[PDB]
């Protein structure tokens, strides 16, 4: 009984929002606003004078490399790079909601081209933002439900 | 003249003929 | 100043404490805590070893102001007994280590990053505590780096050196400086289009090693269109660098293939990315239950561009998982561009409940090649001659399967490897912060070893394996105030312990008493051609009541070991 998607990735009472931040030029905010662009989300600034419209409020990132195997000498194998971002959903008058999202990604440790490892490291980070803020976006409609049942 | 400008191109640099 | 509270409390002498390792003997410290002011906090440990037979002086200093907070780290041990009968040649055996990590946002502008090691002797982190290096690193990084970020623009200024500790060979290439810059349109009619510029000076460390200056230009423009259950986006890109090469002599006279001084390298990119979403409700498992199918498709070409006459400072093989499947480079960095003509096909299954929340997601893909991707300097070593087809597979899986329970799974398969690329697998039960047990598996071939990376790492013995280790990680309290923590990470391949740990502690209203042990790979002898073990039983006090912090100590002590637990829900 499969079928096309009928319903918007964003619930319809989210097609306006406020995207609010800490860090408004950091790399998060940016693909998190990408993100909510992409799916036809309309962001309105912090101080803007129109009501009865959902916030979006960016928590705190944690990024952690950790060693997750090693070869017979001890020395690291595989790195494990984890993503964790935290954010808030207020919906006017009704409540908060919090969600987070996780990432894992791993790559492989060379000590001979150490530079090439770090750029390589820098594009798993740009990456895996962007993942971050999918997930965030996954977990609008769950909202929705939970201001249903309230 | 196309030792530069070739490159943009979208043929494969072993193509041509 | 007897026994203050080493977080904010009036400066004094904290809890000395002590540890018996196989590598220093009987090791104490005796550190002195001084609040200097408000945000800025020093410590200063005497750390007597005595294998070694001196004191070791380590100063700490955390600082918070309006660039970002930061922390220096200054170990200095004058002489050293054992350091000096390994290398009697020398005219000192002092060993040293500085650290400084910074970072902050000023402004919301203004982004200072600092991420800096530097060691006296490859071995240090071999000999000593692991507090902000580890015996598993292979070089230790020196990072700068000052960036200006505004909604639609940002440019950064970094420089990035690195230590090598294995003595194969030091020589490493370092980018002194990098500027980096990123503009932004996002209403060009229909379109979005973007601009990205680098600007590198890349230096070795050794003297008769290619130097180098490259600059980089790519405009992007890309076209999106997206429906309720569909969305296509297309991109075109060129792709424009310049080198300027010099120190060639060298290089040149050893290979047969010669490096330009001059180099000139433009090509285009073309890019097309597909996504539908189908819905079902899947009531036969339970009422309620959605199930999404997710196809995606991507096509990409680029051009082939010989590129032998370049030298490889910074570019690098990158993994191919699923998400990875859909990246349109093959090597990091700029120096390699792989040419392609490729198609990636992938399908997403996700299953939510009834409160639209997410337990469960599979992801399969695979890339097919319709011509042989290369760069015109093709050297990896593959298992056969496989360049068309179905050559990459991916494959991905979470399972939240009840609140206390979760699974993960991810899987690289090469068709030219002939064999599974990686693997990796965890199950994982955690009732709370305390309560946990988690298994975890990491499997890599020695095909994909010998592929990517260097020869000798394919002949020596303790590389060529490849890796299959299987980890046990659990903690458990008991009575409220004890915690026990355990952890075994052994490797099958040679049927050989690789690590393990054990914890205790003792947790009570104004202290906190832990005692830990661990067993360790520590290092390769070469002589003997086995591994070198080292075991380390240390205690420490540490006092309670100033705060909140009413913990059991549960996850500090699980992340005390070289391979830390991290948590999979
Ligand atoms: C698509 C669904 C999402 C991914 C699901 C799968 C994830 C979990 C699978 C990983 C765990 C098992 O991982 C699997 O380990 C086995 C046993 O070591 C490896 O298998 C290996 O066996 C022995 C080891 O000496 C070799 O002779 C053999 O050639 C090699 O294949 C596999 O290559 C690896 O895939
Ligand atoms: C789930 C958490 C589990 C926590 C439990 C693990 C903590 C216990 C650490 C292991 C005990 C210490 O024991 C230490 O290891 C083993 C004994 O097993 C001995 O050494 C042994 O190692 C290898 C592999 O492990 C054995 O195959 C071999 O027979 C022997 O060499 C060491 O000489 C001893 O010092």
């Amino acid at each position: 009984g499969w079928h096309l998607r009928d319903t918007t990735q964003v619930p319809s009472t989210m097609k306006v929002m406020i995207l609010d931040s800490g860090d408004p030029n950091g790399p998060l905010s940016r693909a998190v606003r990408n993100q909510l662009r992409l799916n036809g989300v309309e962001l309105l600034d912090k101080e803007t004078t129109r009501k009865d419209v959902p916030s979006l409020r960016l928590g705190k990132v944690s990024i952690a490399k950790d060693t997750a195997s090693v070869f017979r000498n001890g020395q690291t194998a595989e790195y494990q790079m984890i993503m964790t971002v935290n954010a808030t959903v207020l919906i006017p008058g009704r409540d908060i909601y919090p969600i987070s999202a996780k990432v894992f990604r791993s790559f492989f440790d060379n000590p001979q081209m150490a530079l090439a490892k770090d750029n390589e490291q820098d594009m798993i980070v740009k990456e895996m933002y962007d993942r971050a803020a999918e997930q965030l976006i996954r977990k609008l409609p769950s909202i929705r439900a939970a201001d249903i049942r309230s | 003249a196309c030792d530069p400008w070739w490159q943009f191109n979208w043929c494969d640099q072993d193509h041509c003929a | 100043l007897q026994l203050p509270v080493g977080d904010k409390r009036r400066s004094g002498f904290l809890i000395p404490n002590a540890k018996y390792t196989t590598t220093n003997y009987f090791e104490f410290y005796l550190p002195y805590y001084w609040n200097i002011a408000p945000n800025m906090d020093a410590t200063i440990t005497p750390h007597y070893m005595h294998r070694r037979g001196n004191i070791m002086w380590e100063n700490e200093f955390r600082y918070l102001s309006q660039a970002g907070a930061g922390l220096m780290e200054l170990d200095y041990l004058p002489s050293d007994k054992v350091y000096e009968d390994e290398h009697p040649n020398d005219d000192s055996s002092r060993r040293w280590l500085f650290y400084w990590n910074h970072s902050g946002v000023m402004d919301q502008v203004w982004r200072f990053n600092v991420d800096y090691t530097k060691v006296s002797d490859p071995s240090y982190f071999n000999d000593f505590d692991n507090k902000y290096g580890s015996s598993t690193d292979g070089y230790a990084t020196q990072k700068f780096s000052v960036g200006y970020a505004v909604q639609n623009f940002n440019a950064t200024v970094s420089t990035k050196q690195f230590q090598v500790f294995s003595e194969q060979n030091t020589s490493s290439y370092s980018a002194e400086p990098q500027l980096d810059v990123n503009y932004y349109q996002n209403d060009v009619g229909p379109f979005d289009t973007r601009i990205y510029g680098q600007a590198v000076h890349f230096v070795n460390t050794r003297d008769d090693m290619p130097e180098a200056t490259r600059v980089h230009l790519e405009p992007t423009i890309n076209l999106p269109l997206s429906n309720n259950w569909g969305s296509i986006n297309t991109e075109a890109k060129f792709l424009a660098t310049h080198y300027q090469q010099t120190n060639l002599d060298w290089y040149n006279s050893r290979n047969t293939t010669k490096l330009d001084e001059s180099v000139n390298r433009v090509m285009p990119q073309f890019k097309v990315d597909g996504k539908m979403v189908f819905e079902r409700d899947m009531e036969m498992l339970a009422p309620g239950y959605t199930q999404t199918l997710e196809p995606r498709a991507q096509y990409l070409y680029v051009p082939y561009r010989d590129q032998s006459d370049i030298y490889n400072y910074d570019s690098s093989l990158l993994q191919s998982d699923y998400s990875g499947l859909f990246r349109d480079r093959t090597y990091g960095g700029l120096d390699r561009i792989a040419s392609a003509n490729q198609v990636t096909t992938g399908v997403t299954s996700r299953i939510y409940d009834d409160a639209a929340v997410e337990r469960f997601n599979i992801s399969v893909g695979q890339i097919y090649y319709f011509t042989e991707s290369r760069t015109g300097d093709d050297n990896i070593t593959w298992e056969n001659d496989d360049k068309t087809g179905s050559l990459v597979w991916a494959g991905d899986t979470y399972w939240r399967i009840s609140e206390r329970w979760g699974l993960r799974g991810g899987i690289q398969y090469d068709t030219r490897l002939d064999n599974v690329a990686t693997s990796n697998s965890s199950i994982e039960y955690r009732r709370d912060e305390d309560r946990l047990v988690q298994l975890n598996y990491h499997y890599a071939s020695p095909e994909y070893i010998q592929a990517t990376l260097p020869k000798y790492y394919s002949t020596a013995e303790q590389y060529k394996n490849g890796i299959s280790q299987v980890g046990a990680v659990a903690s458990r309290p008991i009575a409220d105030r004890w915690s026990i923590v355990g952890a075994y990470y052994y490797d099958t391949n040679a049927n050989k312990q690789a690590d393990s740990m054990l914890g205790v502690q003792y947790s009570s209203c104004c202290y906190a008493i832990r005692v830990g042990y661990e067993r360790k790979l520590n290092g390769w002898d070469n002589d003997k051609q086995h591994a070198v073990y080292d075991n380390a039983i240390g205690f420490n006090i540490e006092l309670r009541g100033l705060s909140s912090n009413y913990g059991l100590g549960t996850q500090e002590m699980l992340r005390s070991n070289i391979l830390p637990y991290q948590n999979t829900l």
